[PDB]
């Protein structure tokens, strides 16, 4: 039963330092190869550095961009691989997988020195950088109208702007209303703020009668907001 | 990237597919195969000349030829729509390790459906609050691709776009959310303001005015 956790990861500040952990277990730890893996928000795998075993002298390779930053080290007589880093900057995020790294070598096509595959996961930890201070969000209405109407369906929302750090629960009607509701993944600003939606799509009929009540809550900054939402007034 | 993959291939329940990764080092090395799910960890599908992980399903499979390595799926199933990664070395003879930019895999298992858009335009509120942000909600779509573009009167709109990546509804159609952000100046200055969705090389279109 092979097993892979790791841990460390938070918020931390562009140039700040951070080290994070790997306990392994259900496999001959001390001549295993450990590769540290990165995969950045809404982007792939990528690469960051492994550590072999005593047959090469604990020898480490790094990727080019993180290189002179990084270090990665093990304690074998506790399982525990390590990645330290310094002068951490926001490309350095988000999501850093442990993997048990496996030799592939041909003798007859390969060439040398063959390939490193990864046999087996963590869960991973996520590493956050970035100088934004805690916010809490603003709440707007997305307010329904002819435009936002067809098909006798109305479609009503909240716009939360600018919070942070993630994440944030919406709700409409103190949970109430669940069907027809939709909360859209956040996207990440320039500014490094988050900001999100939250649809519903309701009966025309309704409009005129039921009440509807997004209820935002923001446990980083310790803010709940119930904001209403009904059609604008033309007046 | 040094390997590249497509960004994104699709393929019918049921059907056979072949996702590429293609590099100078190939050539000299494998590759191995690696598929990745939000919040779950990835599993290594293939590797080496002919090595397939006991638990993988046999529909998988990975052959290689010149400077390009290949990973087959022989009857895609509706779990199988998934991120794909390749993975060898960067440069032949090298210690370092690299992946391609991966592959988005869509398995289609339901009929077309046009995309629904709704655009706000400000609230009162917020252009109040100096600032000023137009909504644009596309929902009830499939499959889950789209592209969007924003038009400032007839001309297109460069910065301050933002947009997220097509998630599932309740009803396993796509759904998906851009976000321009303006200054009330901007805001005001302009006729109209457009919002274009393409979804499979079609493209519906909604509009606000600032005189509202």
């Amino acid at each position: 039963e092979v097993q892979l956790v790791e841990s460390g990861g938070g918020l931390v500040k562009p140039g700040g330092s951070l080290r994070l952990s790997c306990s392994a277990s259900g496999f001959d730890f001390d001549n295993a190869w450990m590769t540290w893996v990165r995969q950045p928000p809404g982007k792939g795998l990528e690469w960051v550095g492994r550590i072999t075993g005593p047959g090469e002298g604990w020898s480490v390779d790094y990727a080019a961009p993180v290189e002179g930053r990084f270090t990665i080290s093990r304690l074998n007589s506790i399982n525990f691989l390590y990645l330290e880093m310094n002068n951490l900057r926001m490309e350095d995020s988000g999501l850093y997988f442990c993997a048990r790294t496996g030799k592939y070598y041909d003798f007859w096509s390969g060439y040398p020195p063959g390939e490193e595959y990864f046999q087996d996961w963590g869960r991973g930890t996520l590493v956050t950088v970035s100088s934004a201070s805690t916010k809490g969000p603003s709440v707007f209405p997305l307010a329904p109208s002819s435009k936002s109407t067809s098909g006798g369906t109305a479609a009503l929302g909240c716009l939360v702007k600018d919070y942070f750090p993630e994440p944030v629960t919406v709700s409409w009607n103190s949970g109430a209303l669940t069907s027809g509701v939709h909360t859209f993944p956040a996207v990440l600003q320039s500014s490094g703020l988050y900001s999100l939606s939250s649809v519903v799509t309701v009966p025309s009929s309704s409009l005129g009668t039921q009440t509807y009540i997004c209820n935002v809550n923001h446990k980083p900054s310790n803010t709940k907001v119930d904001k209403r939402v009904e059609p604008k007034s033309c007046d | 990237y040094e390997l590249t993959q497509e960004t994104g291939v699709s393929v019918a329940l049921g059907r056979t597919v072949t996702i590429t990764c293609r590099g100078d080092s190939l050539r000299s090395h494998y590759a191995s195969w690696y598929q990745k799910k939000p919040g779950q960890a990835p599993i290594l599908l293939f590797y080496g000349k002919n090595n397939r992980p006991s638990g993988v399903p046999d529909r998988f499979s990975g052959s290689a030829s010149g400077n390009r390595a290949s990973l087959t799926i022989s009857g895609a199933q509706a779990e199988d729509d998934a991120e794909y990664y390749c993975s060898s070395r960067d440069k032949s003879g090298s210690r370092l390790s690299v992946f391609g930019g991966g592959t988005k895999l869509t398995v289609l298992s339901q009929p077309k459906a046009a995309p629904s858009v709704t655009l706000f335009p400000p609230s009162s509120e917020e252009l109040q609050a100096n600032k000023a942000t137009l909504v644009c909600l596309i929902s009830d779509f499939y499959p889950g691709a789209v592209t969007v573009a924003w038009k400032a009167d007839s001309s297109p709109v460069k910065a301050g776009v933002e947009t997220t990546t097509p998630s599932k509804q309740s009803n396993n159609k796509y759904a998906a959310s851009s976000y321009l952000s303006l200054t009330p100046e901007q805001w005001k200055s302009h006729r109209s303001y457009s919002c274009q969705v393409t979804h499979e090389g079609s493209t519906v279109e909604k509009t606000v005015a600032p005189t509202e």
